[PDB]
């Protein structure tokens, strides 16, 4: 199924950096669609923009997984 | 757009805690140096190694209909 | 500023607690109310996970949201 | 303050000034010295004292004298008199330089070595209170993008200054190369931006600090107002600071006094209470209610920014002006972070202040008012400042600091000294080895890297003659080559079955794991 | 045992005992494999017969399970099998070695001197049966990589050995001196068909109908 990926673009893309056990992680992450479900980001309104041959305008979501490690005693 | 927090157990004990902060950016220009990213991974957290699993969602195929969709099952 | 942080952090264990206690008993209940505005859902396998959108190393995880408003009557 | 009177180390034992009813209870590692004394010829009802401990020397903000010595504190450099109150000051090119922040308003740079007042310049034309300070924090810091140039974060009461082109070197130079003409023209191309806090502080900005964290300069404001806490950054498309981020005045009111070690905001809040911060998003890390602290300082023996990160949570001891019952007493404790074990405790006058040190001071300083003995004198009238500086020549209490922060080379010296183990330095150092070990991977340009670093490891087993912890780091050392590995495996091996020819055979674990590894070592070369 | 002259019986009772840590540091512990591993090696001699090689064969997992084989004379061992013309269990023992340069040495003093064909054969035949299977391809993998570092292609080239030495090309990514060989000292339509395999391998495939000359020459700028 190697034809089938490389003729389309991934839906979310996620690179994940850890150390050791995956408790501690740094993810960065590109999808085309929104990846929230509570949050929805601002996409330009088509209403009397681009309704012609051109093609609509696409914000991609970027986000990032960071952390903060607290070391408990 | 959303705060974690996973305790850091070892032997079932808890000897920490990691507060996950996690944004969320709606750019159309997407770039960033994978050695930037290890190197931020190592000094936050001020471990030694650093691996990168790539994982990527590559949506074949969707059910279609001629309206709007409302039921669950796709 | 004690009672309202120390005390408060206990109910919300206990709760949590009391939470996994029920699902490992075999019943799934509703998100219950930790607060007025505020519900505490502790998703498993078995129900939907927002968070393997950004994370698909979270199965068993609780998701705190805010209760769901209905539309106001006249 | 006049009578100025310096003291050395041997001068301790000899005599001291202090107020009575004072009570230590801790151990005796800890040695009080009395390094400057300065008397004045009238005692200050309630004298607002300051002191900094930077490494171009040493300042002493009376009322108005100000007394500049050199780190040691056991010279006079500079003693200047204003009839203005000074608020903040700030030393820059090597000591050479003093920047008098006035309470008018008035920014004096005054060449230390000549006593002459270079230039003047009143940034601010509006005296708000003649009690109560106008400027409330000096910041001088080395610009990475100009050679011989400063940068300069002066916070004021309504917002704070960026004052960059600083270009002091090139100044000195023209003072030593006698062309004052140029001298003033360069004072004339400082340039000075003020951004206003008036949006966002609005009862005035409380304290500020500085670093250089993930390719950017968060400069964080803590005031009172609208917003508790103004997280500023550099704008690389602009020229100006603009806000990252912002926490409101809910929980915190604002911070009076910050300290930045390393990824660790360390904020004093307006209730006197310590809590523990993560630079990066400003998140609750750790908070300290329980000690009413008024005032903390952090010092450390700093070898490099970086040797905190790789040895745990021991870093630093806290030195804490905790307010005890006495409304007449303070208390100086030592915590270890962050249990917060009393590792000290000393009661020092109602005057009496932290010097401000940086991290680059091996040594503790406290400005303490010590009031004559005499009755019609009241204890809260301060007539001598005596600087104390905390000691702990006695060892196991700087080597907490030796052996945290990767100083080795003092730290074998240190233990020769005394006559203490030295193989334990060799052990944190092998585990510190092995660390960069693991700095390393598979790669064709990193090969000699690793390679040196075998070597020093080498040597270091060799030089450790506990056989059962050279096995343990064996086992647990992390390789990049199956060749090295295999190696050194035999090498622990051939180590183990030459001690056991003369002890009939003792069974250990090092022996255990090490025939298991090897039964490991032929399964992942055929596996994988 | 070994007084009586139990050798089959004492390596079931060192098999038997092979699992505890105290028994593992008896001082006979190794003396009693060294001589359990040899005396059925010594004894038997070409022709062999089933039971010889079964011997032999047991003889070798004596030398697996033994979890203090290191501290055996391996290459003792390996010149016994190679009195028993077994080139393919001779290797299997010498590379056992928990010493790597020693263990590099013998093995490039070793497959200089027997024909790679025929240990390969060998281990086709034998190795691949019974509890050996897993350790025959690992010893086919060093035979090849030994092969393909020594510009040793010519010797399987015309057996059938050369297209299996193509595909651990593929696995080891050792194809820059195949290729090349292929291409100078050899016809270029194996070295572009080879080529092509690699390409469509690493998910990087060259498009069909192409010249030879231009597959190489593409694997070539696809080097640098």
């Amino acid at each position: 199924v190697k034809n089938l990926y490389q003729s389309e673009k991934p839906q979310k893309w996620r690179v994940e950096i850890y150390s050791g056990q995956k408790k501690i992680k740094t993810v960065w992450q590109l999808s085309d669609s929104s990846p929230i479900d509570h949050l929805n980001f601002h996409k330009p309104d088509f209403s009397e923009l681009t309704l012609n041959g051109s093609l609509e305008e696409r914000i991609f979501f970027t986000n990032m997984v960071t952390c903060s490690q607290v070391h408990f005693k | 757009c959303w705060l974690g927090a996973e305790l850091i157990t070892t032997n079932n004990s808890i000897t920490g805690i990691v507060l996950y902060v996690v944004s969320c950016k709606a750019d159309k220009n997407y770039s960033v140096n994978l050695e930037n990213l290890k190197n931020l991974h190592k000094k936050r957290h001020h471990l030694s190694t650093v691996t990168s699993k790539g994982f990527a969602q590559y949506e074949l195929f969707k059910s279609s209909a001629l309206d709007d969709t409302i039921t669950a099952s796709q | 500023m004690w009672e309202r942080l120390n005390c408060a952090a206990e109910d919300f264990y206990s709760r949590l607690l009391q939470k996994f206690n029920e699902e490992k008993k075999g019943i799934r209940k509703d998100p219950f109310l930790y607060e007025a505005d505020v519900q505490v859902q502790l998703i498993s396998k078995g129900q939907p996970n927002p968070l393997k959108n950004i994370l698909n190393e979270n199965d068993i995880v609780f998701i705190v949201e805010k209760v769901p408003l209905e539309k106001e009557e006249t | 303050w006049n009578d100025i009177e310096l003291l050395t180390n041997d001068d301790t034992g000899s005599g001291y000034l202090s107020v009575g009813s004072r009570k230590e209870h801790g151990t005796a590692l800890y040695q009080v010295d009395l390094l400057v004394k300065i008397s004045s010829e009238k005692a200050s009802l309630n004298p607002k004292i300051q002191a900094c401990s930077l490494s171009d020397g040493f300042i002493i903000v009376a009322d108005q004298s100000v007394i500049l010595l050199d780190s040691i504190c056991r010279s006079l450099q500079l003693h200047l008199v204003f009839d203005t109150e000074v608020d903040v000051v700030g030393l820059c090119q090597e000591g050479k330089f003093l920047l008098v922040g006035e309470r008018s308003g008035n920014l004096h740079l005054i060449h230390v070595t000549s006593k002459q007042t270079l230039l003047t310049n009143a940034f601010v034309q509006k005296a708000n209170d003649e009690n109560r300070r106008t400027y409330q924090n000096l910041v001088i810091e080395k610009d990475g993008s100009n050679e011989g140039t400063y940068y300069m974060l002066l916070l004021t009461y309504s917002g704070f200054f960026c004052i960059t082109n600083l270009q002091l070197l090139k100044i000195q130079q023209a003072i030593e190369n006698v062309d004052f003409s140029t001298a003033k023209k360069l004072q004339g191309q400082i340039k000075s931006s003020f951004i206003s806090t008036e949006n966002y502080h609005t009862l005035g900005c409380l304290s500020l600090v500085a670093g250089d964290l993930a390719s950017e300069v968060p400069v964080i404001i803590g005031g009172t107002g609208n917003c508790a806490f103004s997280k500023w950054e550099p704008d690389s498309s602009k020229k100006g600071m603009t806000v990252k981020n912002l926490i409101d005045a809910e929980i915190i009111k604002g911070a009076k006094k910050f300290q930045l070690i390393d990824n660790l905001l360390f904020v004093l809040d307006t209730d006197n209470v310590l809590s523990l911060w993560d630079i990066y998003t400003l998140t609750p890390v750790w908070n300290w209610p329980s000690l009413h602290v008024e005032e903390f300082l952090l010092t450390t023996e700093a070898d490099s920014p970086s040797s905190v990160t790789w040895q745990g949570i021991t870093n630093l001891k806290l030195i804490a002006l905790t307010a005890s019952a006495n409304k007449k007493m303070k208390n100086l404790m030592v915590y270890s972070l962050p249990t917060m074990e009393i590792l000290y405790s000393l009661e020092v006058s109602s005057v009496s202040s932290l010097v401000q040190t940086g991290i680059s001071t091996d040594t503790i300083y406290l400005l303490e008012g010590v009031c004559k003995n005499d009755p019609k004198l009241s204890e809260d009238s301060v007539s001598v400042l005596v600087l104390r500086c905390l000691t702990e020549a006695l060892p196991e209490n700087r080597l907490s600091r030796l052996l945290h922060k990767h100083r080795f080379a003092e730290a074998e010296s240190f233990a020769i000294q005394f006559g203490l183990d030295v193989e334990l330095v060799y052990k944190v150092k092998s585990n510190h080895i092995l660390e960069k070990l693991a700095l390393s991977s598979v790669d064709a340009s990193e090969q000699t890297e690793w390679q040196q670093l075998v070597d020093d490891a080498k040597e270091n087993l060799h030089k450790i003659q506990d056989d059962e912890f050279v096995v343990n780091y064996c086992l647990k050392a992390q390789w990049i080559t199956y060749e090295t590995t295999q190696e050194m495996l035999n090498y622990a091996k051939t180590r183990l079955l030459k001690k056991e020819d003369k002890t009939a055979l003792i069974y250990s674990d090092g022996l255990k794991e090490v025939l298991r590894a090897h039964a490991k070592l032929t399964t992942f070369y055929g596996a994988f | 045992l070994l007084g009586f002259n139990m050798i089959p019986y004492l390596r079931k009772v060192l098999k038997a005992i092979s699992s505890i840590h105290s028994l593992w540091q008896v001082p006979y512990f190794s003396k009693a494999w060294q001589r359990v591993i040899q005396i059925p090696l010594l004894s038997a001699s070409c022709p062999l017969s089933p039971d010889q090689l079964s011997d032999c064969s047991e003889s070798l997992i004596a030398v697996l399970e033994c979890p203090v084989s290191g501290d055996l004379d391996l290459i003792g061992v390996a010149r016994q099998y190679i009195q028993l013309e077994l080139p393919a269990f001779a290797l299997a023992c010498l590379m056992l070695m928990p010493h790597s340069e020693k263990r590099h040495q013998q093995i490039k003093n070793f497959l200089g001197s027997c024909d790679p064909q025929v240990i390969l054969k060998q281990l086709e035949e034998h190795m691949n049966t019974g509890q050996l299977a897993g350790f025959s391809h690992q010893i086919r993998s060093l035979i090849l990589n030994n092969i393909i570092n020594k510009k040793e292609f010519g010797i399987l080239a015309k057996t059938k050995y050369f297209q299996m030495l193509k595909m651990h090309a593929m696995n080891t990514n050792n194809i820059t001196e195949l290729v090349n060989y292929l291409a100078n000292d050899l016809s270029l339509d194996e070295a572009s068909v080879l080529i092509t395999e690699y390409s469509k391998h690493c998910g990087k495939p060259v498009p069909p109908d192409t010249a030879p000359c231009e597959i190489l020459k593409m694997f070539l700028s696809g080097l640098s």
